RNA sequence: GUCCCACCCAUACCCCGCCCUCAGGGUAGAAACGAUGCCCUGAGGAGUAGGCGGCCGUGGAGGUCAGUGACGAAGCCUAGGG
RNA sequence: AAAGCGAAUGAUUAGGGACCAUUCUCAAACUUUAAAUAUGUAAGAAGCCCUUGUUACUUAAUUGAACGUGGGCAUUCGAAUGUACCAACACUAGUGGGCCAUUUUUGGUAAGCAGAACUGGCGAUGCGGGAUGAACCG
RNA sequence: CAUCGGUUUUGGCGGGGGGAUAAAGGUCCGGGGAACGUAGCUCCUCCGGGAGUGUUAUAGCCCCGGGCGUAAUGCCCUCGCCGGGACCGAGGUUCGCGCAUCUGCAAGGAUGCUGGCGUAAUGGUCAUCAACGACCCGUCUUGAAACACGGACCAAGGAGUCA
């Protein structure tokens, strides 16, 4: 859905053998709390040995966007299985803030590649912090000059109630 | 809590009112009802009661 | 739908006596108003017990009264059911016993010791809650049937065979020289 | 099936293992029964007089008759729509005491203790078992230990 | 009387658990915020084929 | 009770069963106001909640 | 392919009415009742093979309704009624 | 199940040093190891502690074993949840052709084929969806 | 139609709490940067631009910190109130649980007011058209609407009895 940024901090439960062991954070985008803590856990069990019975959740928060009005370039490596192996992509987006980015690729990458979401490991998302690190086509064109298009054709907007009309549409708006 | 919870007669509730949503038996994390929702059962209730 | 493993299943007593007896029924109402209207445990079983039927209303001779009325001595027996008599009591005691029915025998001998052979609708004007009561029940597994129920091998039972002697059931199953053992 | 006799199956059930088998050791002959202890049936296969049966094998029973060098079990065994009640003459080498008992017997006596200490003391204890509880409340400290940023990693070596 | 110790009862176990957490920030430490000890159970698929 | 009726909608009902409720409502417990300045997150708390 | 709002309806779920079944209570110094009745409460309701209970109908026998009937019994017809 | 063969048994590739040290690949009727699911028992009043009694059994032995009298432990009587399944008996009906599906699995090239294990369904069952359908979904 | 009760649907209003006590954002005061380089300046064209320099100038932008500021909005969670509509009115002397106060009540289930008609007007049966649906029964069978068998139609007789 609508996706959240979430960071989660773990830790295996304290025993006798390690009275204080060590704290995992990670950044997880999610629709909600529960997702992301499942997330957590299942990115935990891979890397870390750590699973969901013998440890805890030590924080679930929010991270908001700092400058949700300043058009940013975001640069997104990520790792997904296709139907026939794993591949590793980077892709380039220009959105508001790391989530949108984020919802952005998830789209994209269901309607290019057909991955879902269940395939899909968001590797890492950062901001482009110039021009010349932008490395795709996609995005030279919309960072140029001075841009200025207009629209052509640009069918008008009719109610879809209003069955009959009694003159033709012009597509000039 | 034990004799408290047993003198209640489980509460019979109704359908909720706007959900549930496209897929119900499937688990809360990948877009279903079943599981743990953990605070969120606050609003199906509302829903369902 | 609910997940029920029975349903309208009945209470497996039963609730009413089953006789046309128009004195029973008068019998049955007014322990019925005594089992509602008292809080004497004893009023219940004997109501429950007018409901039975015969086989499980044994008959009590009066010696099987005068075994279990030591030292219950200045108690009433209470016996829902028939009381009969017994050849090999010689003497009978004063008793006072209360049952459903009297053998001619067992209410001439009894009345003769000088004790009291009354009716339970008697019992309840006297002691509507049994105060000082001896409630007594024949012997249930004495029945003849009884004897059959169960049969099988290694059981012991009796079998139904319409004769006596050494033929008809004494060969094979039932000693080692013929085959087997049961 | 078309062969259905005794030990049939029992290949590694009354095997014994790789590097025990061979003498017997003496601790087997040296434990003493009495009657209402549970044990457990593990059939030797090094001794093949006084078996029990391989349905009985890593089942539990109460003794309930002992002779010389053998003691009698009832075993509840499940036929279809009932159990029913076995009663196994088992020699002493086929069993061994069960733990779970001893276990409980050590509890029973110390419930005993605690419940006897707490009266002249002169406040109530609980005797039950708990399950565990949910965790409560707790402060974690990073002074020295910060949390760790770890990210999934790329699939990048192909073996 | 009781209704009136539950409802400040309620007021002040909420701001307790605030006042950990916001105390924890200023900290610099973590507070766990406790696991739940009572959920509500729904049945919602049938009776059927289980 | 021939006809059972909703405490959460039947002001009457609900007297019989929780007398309070009308205190609650006049003493305004559930519009309580928290004041004071309050004390914000240091900045180094932030710089850690962003890597 | 993915994501998001709104809406349609099963004999399913919730509330209400009614039928029946089962279960639990009340009802006599009776102004008292087809007590095999009445009043109150709750839950439940699919079904072949099969089991059980109550009711409807037909030919005869005993009792009874001081029963109907040549001023019209029984039978038969009747997109007339309860 | 998986795993192993520079570990036993059996099968098996290649080179090297004088049989030895290595190397590639395997096992329903092999194995040093070894899960998941399922599976036995216990969580007490018919229990526990102290003193003592009976015996023709046992002990060198009033030492034990079994069963007890008299005391002490109380309803927090020794985990949770439920009890919308108390226990037993009598008499008897129909049935004794089955079929389908997820998972495991055997023969077969395969089969809407033949045969099995757990569980759920149809037979015996209507209803909404899959246009249509005995088994699918609700 | 009015005032109520039960269930329910759909709107609107006021007040709290929480997160970085939202993040942002506006203005002001500081520090540091750059270009999709603003002014100025240097070059060719000079209708129209391009190139370079130039870090705010005769536009602005990005990052960090601080006042106004305990700012607002937004999301989630909550304590209450008010509207629009629909379906329903079971029960039948008082008793009860409660709220108010010397009145009573919305509190153990609908009353009050008004209007038309008083008859085929409501209602029922039948016929017909219309919307949606509906395979031929009995039987054997794992499975029957079956391209499985019996059945053209009607009346009367017809099969778990007795010792
Ligand atoms: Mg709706
Ligand atoms: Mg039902
Ligand atoms: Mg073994
Ligand atoms: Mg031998
Ligand atoms: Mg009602
Ligand atoms: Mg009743
Ligand atoms: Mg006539
Ligand atoms: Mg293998
Ligand atoms: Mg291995
Ligand atoms: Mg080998
Ligand atoms: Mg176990
Ligand atoms: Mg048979
Ligand atoms: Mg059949
Ligand atoms: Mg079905
Ligand atoms: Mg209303
Ligand atoms: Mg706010
Ligand atoms: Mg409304
Ligand atoms: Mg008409
Ligand atoms: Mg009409
Ligand atoms: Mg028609
Ligand atoms: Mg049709
Ligand atoms: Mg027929
Ligand atoms: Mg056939
Ligand atoms: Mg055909
Ligand atoms: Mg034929
Ligand atoms: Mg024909």
């Amino acid at each position: 859905g609508r996706l959240q940024e979430y960071q989660v901090i773990g830790r295996h439960l304290p025993t006798e053998s390690n009275p204080t062991p060590a704290l995992y954070r990670m950044r997880i985008f999610a629709p909600n709390a529960v997702v992301a803590k499942s997330r957590f856990w299942y990115f935990l069990r891979g890397l870390r040995k750590v699973k969901k019975a013998t440890g805890e959740i030590v924080t679930c928060n929010v991270i908001t966007e700092k400058h949700p009005l300043k058009v940013k370039n975001f640069g997104v490596w990520i790792r997904y299985d296709s139907r026939s192996g794993t591949h590793n992509m980077y892709k380039e987006y220009r959105e508001l803030s790391r989530t949108a980015a984020v919802e952005a690729l998830y789209s994209d990458m269901a309607a290019r590649h057909r991955a879902r979401f269940r395939s899909i490991h968001i590797l890492k998302v950062v901001e482009l912090e110039k021009t010349e690190d932008i490395k795709r086509p996609y995005l030279k064109q919309l960072v140029t000059k001075k841009l200025s298009f207009p629209l052509p054709h640009r069918v008008p907007k009719i109610s879809n109630k209003k069955i009959f009309s009694a003159k033709r549409p012009a597509t000039f708006a | 809590f034990k004799q408290a919870s047993n003198f209640l007669w489980p509460f019979k509730l109704s359908n909720p009112t706007g959900g549930f949503r496209t897929r119900k038996f499937k688990h809360f994390i990948e877009g279903g009802d079943l599981g743990n929702r953990e605070e969120h059962i606050n609003a199906l209730i509302r829903q369902m009661n | 739908g609910i997940d029920l493993r029975k349903h309208h299943e009945r209470s497996t007593h039963r609730k009413a006596p089953k006789s046309d007896n128009v004195y029973l029924k008068l019998l049955v109402k007014l322990y019925r108003f005594l089992a509602r209207r008292t809080d004497s445990a004893f009023n219940k079983v004997v109501l429950r017990r007018l409901f039975m039927s015969r086989i499980n209303r044994p008959p009590m001779s009066i010696s099987r009264i005068v075994a279990n009325l030591k030292g219950n001595e200045k108690k009433t027996v209470v016996v829902v059911g028939t009381v009969t008599d017994d050849n090999r009591l010689l003497t009978v005691p004063k008793v006072s016993v209360a049952a459903l029915r009297f053998t001619a025998t067992a209410r001439a001998r009894i009345e003769a010791a000088g004790g009291q052979a009354i009716t339970l609708d008697q019992l309840a004007l006297e002691k509507p809650t049994g105060a000082n009561t001896l409630l007594l029940r024949g012997p249930k597994n004495a029945r003849e049937a009884v004897k059959h129920f169960g049969f099988g091998p290694h059981k012991h039972k009796k079998p139904y065979v319409a004769s006596k002697g050494r033929k008809f059931e004494k060969a094979r199953g039932r000693r080692r020289s013929k085959g087997f053992k049961v | 099936g078309h062969a259905a006799g005794l030990r049939a199956g029992t290949r590694y059930a009354f095997s014994r293992n790789f590097r025990e088998k061979g003498m017997i050791r003496l601790s087997t002959y040296l434990k003493q029964y009495k009657v209402g202890d549970i044990v457990d049936i593990k059939v030797n296969g090094a001794v093949q007089k006084g078996m029990a049966h391989k349905v009985y094998h890593g089942k539990t029973g109460v003794i309930y008759n002992v002779t010389k060098s053998a003691v009698g079990i009832i075993i509840y065994k499940k036929v279809k729509h009932r159990y029913i009640e076995k009663r196994i003459n088992v020699r002493i080498e086929h069993i061994q005491p069960s733990r779970s008992r001893d276990d409980f017997l050590r509890r029973v006596k110390q419930n005993a203790e605690l419940k006897k200490q707490a009266k002249a003391e002169g406040k109530p204890v609980q005797l039950k078992r708990q399950a565990l509880l949910p965790r409560e409340a707790r402060t974690i400290s990073v002074v020295d230990n910060k949390p760790e940023t770890v990210a999934p990693v790329a699939y990048e070596t192909t073996i | 009387k009781r209704a009136e110790t539950y409802v400040k009862e309620y007021r002040d176990v909420e701001r307790e658990k605030i006042r950990l957490q916001r105390a924890a920030k200023q900290d610099g430490s973590f507070h766990i915020p406790a696991e739940a000890k009572l959920i509500f159970l729904i049945r919602i698929k049938g009776i059927n084929k289980i | 009770n021939v006809q059972k009726k909703n405490p959460l909608r039947n002001k009457q009902v609900l007297l019989r069963l929780n007398p309070y409720a009308a205190t609650f409502a006049k003493e305004k417990l559930g519009e309580i106001k928290e004041e004071g300045k309050p004390q914000r997150v240091p900045a180094t708390f932030k710089t850690l909640l962003q890597e």
